[PDB]
């Protein structure tokens, strides 16, 4: 029916300012989806020490498209930070909407700076935990 | 904006 699809995924990820990965390393999330008849599956991925030269000094965060949709897909996305308060904070929102096929990522390599995600006064690392907060929204042909 | 790591 071309129905726009909305879901919201999140992800924490255990004593995050031990993480080894350098830069261009990646951690991917679990699989998710919508609740929808569709079921295209979706995952995120960050580099905890950036993409590249460019981004060194930021954490680097993608949405990218895992299963093999029956027609085109065109989907906006939204990034977060779960405070303690399970308060998203720190939103970067694509705007528009991108095509995504199987394999295809989107993102931002400058999501936010890891010194001020370490610095503790900022209230996103509670317990050492960093949780992701992704809303999708999508629409398929 | 949003950037992609891909073609």
């Amino acid at each position: 029916s071309g129905k726009v699809v909305k879901f919201s995924y999140m992800w924490t990820i255990n004593n995050f300012s031990f993480c080894r990965e350098e830069m261009g390393e990646v951690i991917k999330s679990s699989t998710f989806s919508s609740g929808a008849n569709d079921k295209l599956k979706w995952c995120l991925r960050v580099n905890p020490k950036g993409l590249d030269e460019e981004s060194k000094d930021y954490l680097s965060l993608y949405l990218l498209l895992v299963s093999c949709p029956k027609s085109e897909v065109r989907a906006k996305f939204k990034f977060s930070i779960l405070n303690a308060k399970g308060e998203e904070t720190k939103a970067v929102e694509s705007q528009r909407a991108y095509r995504f096929v199987q394999g295809k990522d989107w993102g931002f390599k400058k999501f936010i700076r890891r010194d001020f995600l370490l610095d503790e006064a900022n209230g996103l690392l509670p317990d050492d935990k960093l949780t992701l907060f992704c809303e999708v929204s999508v629409v398929q042909d | 904006k949003a950037d992609t790591t891909t073609p």
